[PDB]
RNA sequence: UUAAUUGCGAUAACGAACGAGACCUUAACCUACUAAAUAGGGUUGCUGGCACUUGCCGGUUGACUCUUCUUAGAGGGACUAUCGGUUUCAAGCCGAUGGAAGUUUGAGGCAAUAACAGGUCUGUGAUGCCCUUAGACGUUCUGGGCCGCACGCGCGCUACACUGACGGAGCCAGCGAGUACAACCUUGGCCGAGAGGUCUGGGUAAUCUUGUGAAACUCCGUCGUGCUGGGGAUAGAGCAUUGUAAUUAUUGCUCUUCAACGAGGAAUUCCUAGUAAGCGCAAGUCAUCAGCUUGCGUUGAUUACGUCCCUGCCCUUUGUACACACC
């Protein structure tokens, strides 16, 4: 009955899914408000997507969040991506386009990847060396 | 509303808790406290002494409730952490069992944690009860 | 059992690479290019594919009875679960296998290095083949480390069209 | 027919051994196997090992 | 199932590493179907490399 | 360093000098055309010809070529 | 480190912190560095100038190498050196060693000009 | 051991006269003068914030910023 | 021009093969197919507590149904695409825009002819012949050594602390691995300041260990620039464990012993992005022993985006009294 659209973001093995309802505004993350996070100080980076747009979008629309792999830091931007798709799921299919359009153009101007997933994966270790490129100590002495 | 533990930072619900059982006394000690290295690898003793137990058993408490059914052994990894082994790489070891124990041990009768099936502790209907008016204590004090 | 199945796989290997090199021993002289087990419900069919296929088998059945009992003392099994078929093999030329076989009796009985080389040759293209290769080695004539070779057609060395392909065959002979 | 004729070889690197010759030095006991490092080169793509990568 | 493994029969020159792996691919078909029809179905429809197994029981 | 080898230049001579109807302009149509005819095994080498026989057309409007 | 050493700058005599922060980036960036040239084997070292970004990338790197220094044994953690490096640098004291370094390669290249 | 460590009943008469009215009070400041070396100057700035006097800025173990109370 | 005898163009040269490129494996993209109580989510029930209005947190593999994550079949997606400059305005290279992806899209796997008297007879019932062939250099049991200590070089670990150490509090990964004829990984409960004792399980393994809630990190307190609470070496006594056996400290733990070293001289090695360098984890050997090697994921820079000055590699043109070839 009530519109449910299953939104997820991803930052390395670190992902997240936001599953959004129609109802007051809640923003949860593992439970409790959008006000925690637990690094602290990456508190004001989860606001982003909030504050450009403004909050007067989120009114409507009921947002909650479960978070698993990657780290601490990686898992903050899981959940940036996914409140930020939250939303344009949300006004692509129940509001009329020039909204969501308006939101796509928005977060190109202050693009932290938001929309887009990251390309960076990590890279085998090869034999004979400490990683991938730095090789070992030589001598021929 | 919604009165729930998670709207309470996690760090500043254990303040309230620990003043709490400080004014009743009845949470019981076993008789190890400031005889205590507190893990397998720990240089100095504890610095709060005094409190402390009561700190470490409102911690204890509240991993109860989020979760299943939590063990002993399982508590020892979670709180324990690094160690400096001579000129080696540093290592992972448990922390103090006898401790985190009796923590278990004397809460059952205060009246906090149940006997679960399978394996673990899980929380009894009065458990709730005071996990939740300290919480409701909480929100008070930041409201 | 009970096993796991990453173990009894694992062991599905090996009972298969022992079989294979008891074979290469036992059927040195009626010719062997290898077996194929097929592990069906209750009985278990070993395909050996030969050269010659009555020689394999015996005088109606005794060489293949007698490898039957063999093969029952060394991995535990009863009379029943093991047939010992023979069939014949789907030409010579393009079974790489074979040619060592023909080349080690030639070298074993005394003909020539460079002429068997120059025979085989041949008989790899009147079969019909794309190229072909036989690098002979150790102290031909006089003492000193030496190597031959008699290369013929199209040989590609690199990709993966390689494992699939070309067929290959080592075997060690002495002499004096 | 003596009495004294053996150890506890019920353990170490003695005891353990391989199938084909009997080394007692590059033993692979992963598995079950117990064949040397040197002969699993020769028997790898028979027993189904490939060098994908 | 991997087998990491150094080159030589000695031990000298470079040093050089493989990784000789075997693959295992897995499938579960759960049947809620009567008993003499799993008779059937395994007599039949056996090929060659694979492992044929039934539990009948859960 | 994307320079396209011999093998892809033998197709893309070979196409287009037969098959000069059934080549306009852009990548996906004339992508479609390329299966068609010929017998490639993989993918990869099969887009390639796709890739510089599209080129060809682009310079054929503007006057001719050698070969 | 970062938002302390910006709340320092707040306090002292108001101001927009990044003010001083690009002001300092000005006033630490060479005009002039020479490239060591060979024409023989000695180390004659022709003026050769410098721009764009160059004057910038060692203006940032002069600025954490004289703020860390000052703090390696020291209660004037990090946030207090940094502070005062980039007021000295807005307000040229000729003090701090983001304008010395700076001024001391000037200089170099007018002795073979 | 350059001294200023020692407690002295003289220099708490000292620390209350040259406490008010400064743009810069932090563990940071106070040790460049030789008063109470390293963690007797944060006991020493614990006091000052207690009855008003310095009021803070930042809140952190090792960067304690604070500036006079306008 | 290219990473490349890679391609354009010039022509006693014309077409061809091998090597490279193509091929194969892995990492990304798919709200479209095909699917699952050994993967996770929603509807709801039974229910436990909670703010007392609709609603918040749940505990059960009670029911119903499904596929966003998740595994893996089967396909597509990339072709320098489309434009702008720049070139015999050729082959390419460089600036935008679209795009999850624009260095061969990242990394490996396979790897030509021709050689070196490079390594292995200490992997071998792979092996020529010489030795050794019972008073045995075959053997077999038992003590001891491969680790002796004025002295050199080679990889390495931990430090020379305040971006730190010592306390609590907060609390997140991925590669793996694992017994039934042995003694494997081993939660939960009691005993213990530790290490480790014991009762029980579960697991032949996306089912139980296991969410392998691992570190570094985060945030308030204790110390503050003194060989110091930094650092941990030498030392002595006992309590544990694996073993037929630990004295030539096997290994871990408990108080004491508390040094050397205030950023390292000439030299010198490795390195262009999820890389470098912190950080631990797993496996390999393994009765008991990581300061090692091979693999994984967290934290994630500065600085080129060019050149033959140095050290060596490929061709052409020149000279040779060299050809087991400047040793």
């Amino acid at each position: 009955t009530v519109p449910s659209v299953q939104t997820f973001g991803k930052k390395k093995s670190a992902t997240a899914v936001a599953h959004v309802k129609a109802g007051k505004g809640l923003i949860k993350v593992n439970g409790s408000p959008i006000t925690l996070v637990q690094p602290e100080i990456l508190r004001f980076k989860v606001y982003e997507p909030l504050l450009l747009v403004g909050l007067d979008k989120f009114a409507n629309i009921d947002i909650r969040v479960k978070v698993t792999g990657g780290g601490h830091v990686s898992q903050v931007y899981a959940i940036r991506q996914a409140i930020a798709k939250g939303l344009v799921a949300y006004h692509q299919k129940f509001v009329d386009e020039q909204s969501k359009n308006e939101l796509k153009k928005a977060f190109t101007s202050y693009d932290r990847t938001l929309l887009i997933a990251d390309s960076r994966r990590p890279e085998p270790k090869k034999f004979g060396g400490r990683g991938a490129r730095s090789r070992f100590q030589k001598s021929y002495r | 509303p919604g009165v729930s533990v998670r709207d309470v930072p996690a760090q500043d619900f254990i303040n309230n808790y620990a003043s709490f059982l400080q004014r009743q006394g009845k949470l019981e000690v076993p008789g190890y406290v400031d005889i205590v290295k507190t893990s397998a690898g720990n240089e100095l003793p504890p610095q709060d002494s005094e409190g402390w137990f009561y700190k470490r058993a409102a911690s204890v408490a509240r991993h109860i409730y989020l979760r299943k059914q939590v063990g002993v052994g399982k508590l020892n990894k979670l709180y324990g952490g690094a160690k400096n082994r001579g000129v080696r790489p540093h290592k992972h070891v448990d922390a103090s069992g006898s401790i985190n124990r009796k923590v278990l041990q004397s809460l059952e009768k205060l009246g906090v944690v149940e006997i679960s099936p399978k394996g673990g502790r899980r929380i009894s209907d009065n458990g709730l009860r005071d996990l939740d008016r300290i919480a409701a204590a909480t929100l008070e004090d930041e409201e | 059992a009970i096993i796991s199945k990453k173990r009894k796989l694992v062991a599905d290997g090996v009972f298969y690479a022992e079989l294979n090199e008891f074979f290469t021993r036992e059927l040195a002289e009626e010719g062997y290019s290898g077996v194929e087990v097929r592990v069906t419900p209750t009985k278990t069919e070993i395909i050996i594919r030969a050269t010659k296929v009555q020689d394999v088998v015996g005088e109606n059945g005794r060489r293949i009875n007698e490898l039957t009992l063999l093969i029952e003392k060394r991995f535990k099994y009863k009379r029943g679960t093991i047939a010992l078929y023979a069939e014949r093999v789907h030409d010579r030329g393009l079974s790489a296998v074979a040619q060592a076989e023909s080349m080690k009796f030639k070298l074993l009985n005394g003909l020539a290095i460079r002429r068997a080389a120059y025979g085989v040759v041949r008989y790899v293209m009147e079969s019909g083949a794309k190229g072909c290769e036989v690098v002979i080695s150790g102290k031909l004539r006089a003492a000193r480390a030496k190597s031959m070779k008699f290369a013929d057609g199209f040989l590609i060395h690199s990709g993966q069209p390689v494992n699939d392909f070309i067929e290959t065959a080592t075997r060690h002979v002495l002499l004096r | 027919e003596n009495v004294w004729y053996s150890h506890p070889r019920k353990f170490g690197k003695g005891s353990r051994q391989c199938r084909i010759s009997g080394s007692h030095s590059g033993l692979i006991r992963k598995y079950g196997l117990n064949i040397d490092r040197q002969s699993f080169r020769e028997k790898a793509n028979d027993i189904g090992f490939y060098k994908y990568r | 199932l991997k087998i990491s493994t150094r080159k030589t029969p000695n031990g000298e020159g470079s040093k050089t590493w493989d990784t000789y792996e075997m693959r295992i691919h897995k499938r579960y078909i759960d049947l809620e179907a009567p008993a003499h029809i799993v008779k059937r179905i395994t007599q039949i429809t056996i090929e060659p490399g694979v492992d044929v197994e039934v539990i009948i029981a859960a | 360093g994307r320079v396209r080898t011999k093998t892809v230049k033998r197709a893309s001579k070979a196409l287009i000098e037969k098959y000069y109807p059934k080549l306009t302009m852009d990548f996906q149509t004339n992508k479609r055309l390329c299966d068609e005819i010929a017998t490639i095994q993989s993918k990869r080498l099969r887009n390639k010809i796709a890739g510089y026989t599209t080129h060809l057309m682009k310079r054929i409007q503007k006057g001719p070529v050698r070969g | 480190i970062v938002k302390h050493t910006l709340e320092i700058i707040n306090v002292l005599t108001d101001q927009n912190p990044l003010q001083v922060v690009v002001d300092a980036i000005i006033n630490s960036g060479p005009r002039e560095d020479t490239t060591r040239v060979g024409g023989g084997g000695a180390a004659r070292r022709q003026a050769v100038d410098v721009s764009p970004l160059r004057r910038v990338n060692q203006s940032i790197a002069l600025l954490t190498i004289g703020a860390r220094e000052a703090a390696f044994r020291n209660i004037k953690t990090i946030a207090e050196t940094l502070a005062e490096e980039l007021i000295n640098a807005a307000k040229g004291s000729s003090t701090s060693y983001a304008i010395k370094k700076k001024d001391e390669l000037e200089r170099v290249a007018k002795s073979n000009r | 051991a350059k001294h200023a460590v020692v407690l002295d009943q003289d220099k708490f008469d000292r620390i209350m006269k040259e406490a008010p009215t400064y743009r810069y009070v932090s563990v940071s400041v106070l040790v460049d003068r030789f008063k109470l070396g390293g963690s007797l100057a944060r006991v020493a700035l614990r006091h000052l914030e207690n009855e008003g006097i310095i009021k803070p800025v930042s809140k952190h173990s090792k960067q304690a910023i604070y500036t006079r109370a306008t």
